[PDB]
RNA sequence: GAUCCUCGGCGCCAGUGAGGUCCAUUUACUCUCGCUCUACCUGCAAAGGUGGCGGUCGCGUGCCUCGUCUCGCGGCUGUAUAGA
């Protein structure tokens, strides 16, 4: 459904606030969630197209308690996502944890803490709560919700891991940080099925974001510029497209958001250019032209929507840029706040 | 003044990635400062520079030490590179990494100041 | 050319290397745009009684259609996308 759908006739909207420094994003469709560094988990709200803001949040605390699996956190969130049901709200992060809890009065109840570092990418299985929690103790580990049980350990990665993409069915798409590898999970019979890069004016040196298209390819973004498609089927990159978001002696740009939508060709991704990039699968469905270009700040994390009913027409999609960086603040702007660039995609 | 330039097929690539592995053996000393006093005091094995730095001039003080010193330095392009390189969270921009009696990480050294001297 | 001590006054004080600041749940700060009731008033401002557009129940029912649509009086009180 890529051409399906107009860009040049987007209906953008520019929200900011206070804290000056916002993570990342989940919906809950519709009902939109920030994570911002001053400490803000932000339930905030969208629905009606014919605006609002927002309603609550929660507070990351400086608690001086240990093994402590209530309301109080230790340090702030960095990523969020929610449930697909909406009854399940969980975070992790540089507190060395997660919660998950009430999604209505956002009470905080369960504390996992089997990770040992930082909980650096969180994603789920669509229509099951079933949760794939990933973190920068280099591992990836698989939760069961419905008791808020833990499942299961994973280890593969070469280096300090950094995002996951998982769909539908017990499988994962992990990348590590900086081993240009990304790390596809056979769940069940914890196998795992390696795919790295080295593309070959830079060359590959992180690979910073993941999204899967479907359960048979997918896409990673390096710092280099370089967007990827990967085969399942194949080792080698179904496509490799350079320089994805110009130039800055100079070098290219990298990639700090990317997210696709599920079983579609709609690719979101974006960078500290201003600039969101659209791209589209193409026909062949093995290589990828340029559905285009599409605010200021640099994007951390992004999202997803749809029209959704019968007639399925005209994606809603935030970008959810900040000043600095996700997790680390390596570089700094002036340019972006907390910010939401909530831009509709007509027809 | 970066006449070291190292080069983007690769040699960056193993430049920041024995600066991680480093980074990993406790073996590394991050930022201009402490690079400084690594080569000042001779621990250092091998010195890599940022030549992204805004203005250049402060960190065009260490290849002096480093000569006289006679321990080889190299400048990477990209200071936030060398910075995640370390795993810092900000922008690192000149490193030093030393050696100790037996490590795999020395030979690793050994073999990129070999690549260091075929620059200069 | 004595040096040091004592007694005065006047000033004054190595390392390391990744952590650090606030604290129930608030809404930064500035500039523009849009502003959901109106009128008579007891009314100088500002507050209350009442009426037009209402809006909701009880009732008469009008209806070439006895449902929907043109209405009215009797208990009450105003509310729309509503903020960009």
């Amino acid at each position: 459904l890529a051409s399906e759908l107009a860009f040049d006739k987007a209906t953008y909207t520019q929200f900011r606030w206070n804290s000056g420094t916002v993570t990342s994003v989940a919906v809950c469709p519709p009902y939109a969630y920030t994570t911002t560094k001053d400490g803000y988990l932000t339930k905030w709200k969208l629905q009606d197209l014919p605006r609002p803001e927002r309603i609550c949040f929660a507070k990351a605390d400086a608690r001086k308690a240990n093994d402590k699996t209530y309301q109080g956190h230790l340090k702030a969130p960095l990523v969020v996502k929610a449930s697909q049901d909406g009854k399940f709200v969980v975070t992790g992060g540089a507190d060395k944890r997660l919660v998950v809890y009430n999604a209505a009065d956002l009470k905080p109840i369960k504390a996992f803490t089997q990770h040992r570092d930082a909980v650096t990418g969180l994603a789920f299985r669509r229509g099951t709560n079933q949760l794939y929690s990933c973190s920068k103790d280099r591992t990836v580990k698989v939760w069961s919700l419905d008791e808020l049980a833990y499942v299961e350990t994973l280890f593969g990665h070469q280096d300090e891991i950094l995002d996951i993409d998982a769909l539908g069915q017990e499988r994962c798409v992990s990348v590590g940080a900086r081993d240009r590898t990304a790390r596809y999970w056979k769940v069940p019979e914890e196998s795992q099925l390696v795919f790295r890069g080295g593309g070959e004016a830079a060359h590959e040196g992180s690979m910073d974001r993941v999204a899967m298209i479907d359960d048979d390819m997918f896409v990673t973004g390096s710092d280099n510029g370089d967007l990827a498609l990967w085969s399942i089927q194949r080792k080698k990159p179904l496509h490799v497209i350079a320089r994805a978001h110009g130039l800055e002696a100079p070098q290219p740009r990298g990639i700090t958001a990317l997210r696709t939508l599920p079983y579609s060709d709609l690719i979101f991704s974006g960078s500290w250019d201003g600039c969101i990039r659209v791209w589209r699968l193409s026909e062949d469905k093995r290589k990828l032209e340029a559905v285009g270009i599409l605010v200021r700040g640099i994007v951390n994390d992004i999202a997803l929507f749809e029209r959704g009913e019968r007639g399925r027409d005209g994606l809603c999609v935030v970008v959810v840029t900040g000043k600095e960086m996700r997790f680390g603040r390596w570089k700094y702007m002036k340019e972006g706040r907390c910010g939401a660039v909530i831009f509709e995609v007509p027809k | 003044a970066a006449w070291p330039k190292a080069e983007d097929p690769a040699l960056v690539q193993e430049l920041l990635d024995c600066v991680q592995q480093a980074s990993h053996y406790r073996q590394l000393k991050k930022g201009a400062n402490e690079t400084t006093k690594s080569v000042n005091r001779g621990t250092s094995e091998l010195v890599i520079l940022a030549a992204d730095t805004q203005p250049l001039s402060i960190v065009l003080h260490i290849p002096l030490i480093c000569e006289e010193k006679n321990v080889p330095y190299v400048y990477v392009p990209s200071k936030v590179a060398l910075g995640r390189a370390c795993g810092v969270s900000r922008a690192v921009i000149a490193v030093s990494l030393t050696s100790n009696e037996a490590s795999d990480l020395n030979s690793k050294i050994r073999a990129l100041r070999d690549k260091v001297e075929r620059l200069a």
